[PDB]
RNA sequence: AAAUGGAUGGCGCUGGAGCGUCGGGCCCAUACCCGGCCGUCGCCGGCCUACGCCGCGACGAGUAGGAGGGCCGCUGCGGUGAGCCUUGAAGCCUAGGGCGCGGGCCCGGGUGGAGCCGCCGCAGGUGCAGAUCUUGGUGGUAGUAGCAAAUAUUCAAACG
RNA sequence: AGGCGGCCGCCCCCUCGCCCGUCACGCACCGCACGUUCGUGGGGAACCUGGCGCUAAACCAUUCGUAGACGACCUGCUUC
């Protein structure tokens, strides 16, 4: 499998991917732009507090219905919700990029997210029961997950 | 607003209106403007100020700020007003605002008995509430589909 | 068209803007106008509603 | 400065545009090849101005310089050596120009053959090791 | 690069008129003195239009729609908006490089003041034909700044006669000086070429 | 030292109400107020000057942001000294109000 | 004297930017003139693809409709190109280079992995924006409405 | 809606700080544009340099309830 944004050197990165996984892809879009351009300690602090809802993720797209909180002012935003699975995912993925940046033997300390990237993936369909005896599919949206990471210096 | 002169000491209620967080705040605001209050080559840049002030302006209005340790709330911070003084010429108004820095003013001493005088507030608060207990509108009768 | 019964409109329009203050200490909007014969005085205060 | 072909003068083509078709920028089911549009209240047929200009027999090039490169010859399409061989009389108004189907292998020998004849290609340089 | 016009005496819609066609072009013109421009017409017919003029107003919303200025200078400058293309992204740049000032500015205290002869009073109004003060007009109308700017008139009027007695004396020094003699040897050849 | 070039200012193009002519402009030129007055300066050339950020140039000794637009005066337009001009390539627009000079070229006296 | 707030177009305009009488200049439409270029038509000319070649002159709008031309295009068939290709064809993409007034085409670059085209004739189920078109897919609406008829759960432990 | 304007006393130099006249060179780049400018323009990223100083504040987490649909708003949180 290939990888958009070919990074600079392979030697420095080391990399990750995950395939059909039940999220939502909103939720995970307005989550990796949080994460993104981040360094990787300050991020796995970051979802976990996320889950404890001690500070927040921006919505900025998707931005559709979304109540207020309080916490959103540190992104310049004023937008914010608390996804738990979508964080719990991605600190998956976090782990498994930490586990390959073990096996290729780096400087464990200054990685940074370097890319990251969302997109869709094909959708399962269930069904549910409106009136007149009618039918309307309902529909999941997993997503496909990458990311590339880099040493700082 | 021509300029803005404080005092020579200024206390910690003040402070606590100036800043947000006092637990979390340094205490430092108003120490290098006291300093210029205290030393001699502070003051002639400081008299030069009032000299200006008695020949220009119009409107004298006086800074001041309530005692919340004599009160029973939990606030704690005292809240600041301007005060315009009505009287005479601008430069009485001025001699009696600087003899009178740092000083009590009791209600006394401004209102009097029988005096009316209006008062000027923010009211209750009741939230965000309909039509009929907002605007004091009819209601309709009982027979209406989707709503009273 | 022509309500047929004529009301006294509800409400005022005057004070249409109706909104949470910007500030909650109320502000003074206008004091009175000076003379020059009158001795030096004060013209306001602050409370607190007990 | 390869062979600078007989006198080609200086060329006018009084629109450079490839006119579009109306209403082919607001849709992607409308791809950009342009066709009379023949409705009954079409602002185009009506020719209102600040509408698009249809194609018509004004726009023509001349006769003198119809089909003329910038270079100054005119293009022929050539497979091998002999269609390459039937331009050994009148290089000099008349360039070659390689098909795409044709291979490598035998598509340096027509460049240097042509290179013999001095007749001018105008993709002599591409698909090589 | 600054025309810095005077207004006593100017008319509004011809004022109006050689301001919008110079400020299309570049020179950048400060209207000072706005206060005193005079409309033509008798000035009962002038807050009657300009009253009517307040009554045109939106029903629905009052702050989206016709925004009356009442400042006279704040008039000028919507009497020069009628008549740039200002819905254009040109005449919105004309508009930022036109100022306009009701009393007097600092700068403008100090630099001097043209006048245009076509929009002047004299010139356009058969003098038994009635006029209007634009400042009567906006102090009758929600304007509520004419005893300040009337007073810091009557102060910048004091000044500038206490500068004119200073320029005065020079000019009556350098007569004296040209009284004095010996500037001759150039002056034969100066009359003969135009002194 | 010194200015050799008259000053004057794009005025817009010829024009209809509705429709331009982009291959003509239009030219008020200061100090001409006059059908009189403007019949001196026909004949004489017009250069447009700008900047960009990239690095060209003529023999003007070494490379410079300025480019350079040129054409020269057809003939008097009105009777408000106005004054036709077509240059080599049409105007950007982007020049209403801004400075074009006015050589003295084709001097004929 | 009429219902929302508004219309000599607006701003405005009074030794006029109004009314009536006029003058001298000036502005400009595809109209006119001059010049170039394309095509149609006509009148020819030459014993140079004679179905080509030049020359002259007058003219060119257009729905319903009618003809002519198309070295415009798709798919197949006989003939032909000592056609083209595993040293890379078809198809696809392309801020690349061009041609034609266009229908469209030619080349460059990258994918792609086994067939493809030019010309002269021939034969068609032969060219899409629509038909509340048919089939297949995906958007905005949207992480929204909504997971509310019948009272109700709480603590500890276990396996995980 | 003021930072430019002016005076005085001292400081190292100019007595060509301007006109008329004598004298000879300076790139004379050999016909040619975008030249002269207010510019030691305006803004941003950094690099070495001497001197003068400075050692914060928001927002969240929390608490209040004069305020709240959510935000927003009023407040408290010193080791006495
Ligand atoms: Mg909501
Ligand atoms: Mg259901
Ligand atoms: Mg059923
Ligand atoms: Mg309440
Ligand atoms: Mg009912
Ligand atoms: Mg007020
Ligand atoms: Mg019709
Ligand atoms: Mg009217
Ligand atoms: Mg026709
Ligand atoms: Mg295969
Ligand atoms: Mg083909
Ligand atoms: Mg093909
Ligand atoms: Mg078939
Ligand atoms: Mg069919
Ligand atoms: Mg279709
Ligand atoms: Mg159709
Ligand atoms: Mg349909
Ligand atoms: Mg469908
Ligand atoms: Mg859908
Ligand atoms: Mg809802
Ligand atoms: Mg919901
Ligand atoms: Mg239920
Ligand atoms: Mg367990």
């Amino acid at each position: 499998v290939r990888y958009s944004l070919d990074p600079e050197n392979p030697t420095k990165s080391c990399k990750s991917r995950g395939s059909n996984l039940r999220v939502h892809f909103k939720n995970t879009r307005e989550t990796a732009q949080a994460i993104k351009g981040m360094h990787i300690r300050k991020a796995t602090k970051y979802l976990k507090d996320v889950t404890l809802q001690k500070q927040c993720v921006p919505f900025r797209r998707y931005n559709g219905g979304v109540g207020r909180c309080a916490q959103a002012k540190q992104w310049g935003w004023t937008q914010g919700r608390w996804p738990k699975k979508s964080a719990e995912f991605l600190l998956h993925m976090l782990k498994n990029a930490e586990s390959n940046a073990e096996l290729k033997g780096l400087d464990v300390d200054s990685l940074v997210i370097e890319h990251i990237q969302v997109n869709k993936a094909p959708k399962m369909r269930r069904r549910t029961y409106r009136a007149h005896g009618r039918i309307n599919p309902y529909m999941s949206s997993p997503c496909h997950i990458e990311m590339i990471l880099t040493e700082k210096e | 607003t021509f300029k803005t002169v404080f005092a020579e000491h200024i206390s910690d209620e003040c402070k606590r209106r100036f800043y947000k967080n006092w637990h979390k705040s340094k205490k430092k605001a108003f120490t290098k403007y006291c300093k210029k209050w205290q030393d001699e080559d502070g003051k002639k840049q400081l008299e030069k100020d009032f000299s200006s002030m008695k020949k220009y302006c119009q409107v004298i209005r006086v800074i001041a700020h309530t005692q919340m340790r004599l009160l029973p709330l939990r606030q704690k911070k005292a809240h600041l007003m301007e005060i315009q003084v009505n009287g005479g010429t601008v430069a009485e108004k001025l001699d009696w605002a600087r003899e009178r820095l740092e000083q009590q003013v009791p209600v006394n001493q401004v209102f009097g008995q029988d005096e009316m005088i209006d008062v000027i507030g923010v009211t209750k608060g009741k939230g965000y509430k309909g039509v009929t207990s907002r605007w004091h509108t009819k209601k309709l009768p009982r027979k209406t589909h989707r709503g009273l | 068209s022509h309500r047929k019964f004529s009301a006294p409109r509800h409400g005022s329009l005057g004070f249409l803007p109706r909104k949470r203050s910007s500030r909650h200490r109320g502000k003074v909007k206008s004091f009175p106008k000076d003379d020059p014969s009158k001795p030096v005085h004060l013209t306001a205060f602050l409370g607190y509603k007990a | 400065a390869a062979l600078r072909p007989l006198v080609k003068p200086k060329i006018v083509k009084k629109r450079t545009k490839k006119f579009i078709r109306h209403q082919s920028d607001r849709y992607v089911k409308i791809k950009r090849n342009w066709r009379k549009p023949r409705g009954i209240d079409n602002r185009v047929r009506r020719r209102f101005k600040g509408q698009i200009l249809m194609p018509n027999i004004g726009y023509g090039s001349n006769k003198k310089t119809k089909h003329m490169l910038p270079s100054g010859f005119r293009k022929f399409l050539v497979h091998n050596v002999k269609e390459l061989e039937v331009l050994l009389m009148c290089n000099k108004s008349y360039c070659a120009e390689i098909a795409h189907n044709v291979s490598s292998k035998n598509r340096k020998a027509i460049v240097e053959r042509a290179a013999q004849l001095a007749i001018r290609v105008t993709n002599p340089n591409a698909r090589l090791r | 690069q600054v025309l810095v016009l005077d207004g006593r005496g100017h008319l509004l819609g011809r004022l109006a008129a050689i301001v919008a066609k110079q400020v299309l072009l570049g020179r950048k013109v400060v209207v000072v003195r706005c206060e005193g421009i005079n409309i033509s017409g008798n000035f009962y017919r002038n807050k009657l239009k300009y009253l009517a003029f307040l009554r045109k107003r939106m029903n629905t919303n009052p702050s989206r729609g016709p925004y009356h200025f009442r400042a006279p200078s704040r008039i000028f400058w919507r009497t020069v908006r009628g008549m740039l293309p200002h819905k254009t992204k040109r005449g919105q740049a004309a508009l930022d490089r036109l100022k306009v000032f009701d009393g007097i500015p600092p700068p403008y205290d100090k630099k001097k003041r043209m006048v245009v002869p076509a929009a002047l009073k004299v010139v356009r109004l058969k003098p038994t034909r009635k006029f209007a003060y634009l400042g009567r007009l906006a102090h009758e109308v929600g304007w509520k700044y004419q005893a300040v700017t009337a007073t810091l008139e009557e102060k910048r009027k004091e000044k500038a006669k206490i500068h004119y007695r200073k320029k005065k004396q020079l000019m009556r020094l350098r007569k004296q000086a040209e009284k004095n003699v010996e500037k001759k040897i150039d002056k034969y050849t100066e009359v003969l070429k135009t002194h | 030292s010194g200015r050799l070039w008259s000053k004057a200012i794009f005025a817009g193009y010829k024009r209809g109400l509705r429709n331009q002519r982009e291959h003509t402009a239009l030219l008020k030129i200061e100090g001409v107020y006059a059908r009189d007055e403007t019949e001196f300066y026909l004949g004489k050339r017009c250069a447009y000057v700008y900047k960009a950020k990239n690095n060209t140039v003529t023999p003007g000794g070494k490379p410079n942001k300025t480019r350079v637009i040129w054409g020269k005066v057809t003939r008097a337009h009105g009777n408000s000294g106005m004054v036709r001009a077509k240059f080599r390539s049409n105007l950007p627009a982007k020049a209403i109000g801004h400075r074009i000079r006015v050589m003295l070229y084709p001097s004929r006296i």
